[PDB]
């Protein structure tokens, strides 16, 4: 099997510690949900090819500038990361984290994801956005802003159900095996 | 880690650590504390782990398998003894409120009603002095060593054979010396993450609120200091490109 490293870029809020601990899981945890994730190892078969992923979170560097480029070196494959039911956390992708992954990590494959999908349809996430003229992102918008931003694709998932978890690592392994 | 620790952290949660008849007498909010307070014992018993791993199995087992050349495994392994020295101890000291609290009779029912004090002492003071000290150190060498491993296990041969079996049994798996590195690099930036959350079901006693209040703002002082004295240093750089930063 061969070696590769994937980070997840984002918001505080865009659900990437969630979405590490449901993947390397391959559960919602039904009695505590960690607040923060190590690392992990995971072993996974992408069409044909076995790879050792190694994952890693940037959770808790967000404000600090010095520390968080510590994460970046020898990358192969970059998860960035928003919530569907924060259309601020789209907004802050274009002109503060991809510029930062394309200087740390040149010519290293971009996947955006929209995490927590299943609030899309939540009637309590549409009355609280509405009170501040927004609503959750459509999936135009996710691909149009991950077309803008020379991502190597756009892809969607919800920790809470696991739906489209397995989906998104299993095409970062195939991102980050990519000549 | 020794097997009494493990045993006492090896659960998910610590409302599956205890007994059950032991968790139905408390409150939900209670439960909800003590789950992130369990948390935060049982990812510092690891990150004491990923120092031993650094220290013991790799720093240690170079000098006395290898003829690295004088400064080599220094620069592999930056502060590690010192890193060590602080996390050990403010591992026992949790260890110990743990402890104190324990029911007679019991080696896993307890509360720990107070941490809030334990974490202003270990982030004031000389402790923090010494904290910020090393990783504005470490952090500030930590490409280096990268590239002073990858650059090693690319030319040497009994220094790649070494990596090899000291990493090839399975609870190694997420502990290569990289992986190390980084583990210990993240480890200063996940406190606050844990500390608010634990403040967060904290309410009950006033006290308690304010103490990991002050302990919350003590942390962050310490980060920014670390993250404003960070520079990368990398061998061979001239001085012009140092002045010219
Ligand atoms: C980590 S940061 O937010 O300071 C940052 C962002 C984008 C580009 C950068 C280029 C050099 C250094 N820092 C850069
Ligand atoms: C006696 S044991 O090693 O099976 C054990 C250990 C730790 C926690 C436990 C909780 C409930 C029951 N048993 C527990």
């Amino acid at each position: 099997a061969i070696r590769k490293k994937l980070v997840i870029v984002g918001d505080g809020a865009c659900g990437k510690t969630c979405l590490l601990i449901v993947f390397s899981k391959d559960q919602f945890p039904e009695v505590y949900v960690p607040t923060v994730f190590e690392n992990y190892v995971a072993d996974i078969e992408v069409d044909g090819k076995q790879v050792e992923l190694a994952l890693w979170d940037t959770a808790g560097q967000e404000d600090y500038d010095r520390l968080r480029p510590l994460s970046y070196p020898d990358t192969d494959v970059i998860l960035m990361c928003f919530s569907i039911d924060s259309p601020d956390s789209l907004e802050n992708i274009p002109e503060k984290w991809t510029p930062e992954v394309k200087h740390f990590c040149p010519n290293v494959p971009i996947i955006l994801v929209g995490n927590k999908k299943d609030l899309r349809n939540d009637e309590h996430t549409r009355r609280e956005l509405a009170k501040m003229k927004q609503e959750p992102v459509k999936p135009e918008e996710g691909r149009d802003m991950a077309n803008r931003i020379g991502a190597f694709g756009y892809m969607e998932c919800s920790a809470k159900t696991k739906d489209g978890v397995r989906e998104v690592f299993e095409m970062a392994t195939r991102a980050a095996l990519q000549a | 880690s020794m097997e009494m620790d493990e045993k006492d952290f090896a659960a998910d949660s610590w409302s599956l650590a205890v007994d059950s008849s032991f968790l139905q007498q408390h409150k939900k909010e209670v439960m909800k504390q003590q789950d992130v307070i369990y948390e935060l014992i049982q990812t510092e018993l690891h990150h004491v782990r990923t120092l031993k791993i650094m220290t013991r199995l790799f720093r240690t087992g170079m000098l006395e398998e290898l003829h690295l050349e004088p400064g080599v495994v220094q620069g592999l392994f930056p502060c590690v003894d010192e890193l060590s020295d602080i996390h050990t101890r403010f591992l026992s000291q949790l260890l110990e409120r743990r402890r104190q609290a324990l029911c007679p009779g019991s080696t896993r029912n307890f509360v720990i009603h107070r941490l809030g004090d334990l974490l202003i002492s270990q982030f004031s003071g000389p402790s923090a002095e010494q904290m910020c000290k090393t990783y504005s150190e470490f952090c500030s060498r930590h490409s280096k060593a990268l590239k002073l491993y990858k650059e090693l296990y690319a030319r040497d041969k009994r220094f790649q054979q070494f990596i090899r079996k000291v990493t090839r049994p399975a609870v190694l798996k997420r502990h290569g010396v990289q992986e190390c590195i980084l583990l210990v690099t993240q480890r200063i930036t996940k406190y606050p993450l844990l500390i608010s959350r634990i403040l967060q079901h904290s309410h009950g006693i006033e006290e308690e609120r304010q103490d990991l209040t002050t302990a919350l703002g003590l942390v962050k002082e310490l980060l920014s200091n670390v993250d404003e004295g960070i520079y990368q240093l990398e061998k061979g750089a001239r001085l012009q490109e140092i002045y010219n930063r």
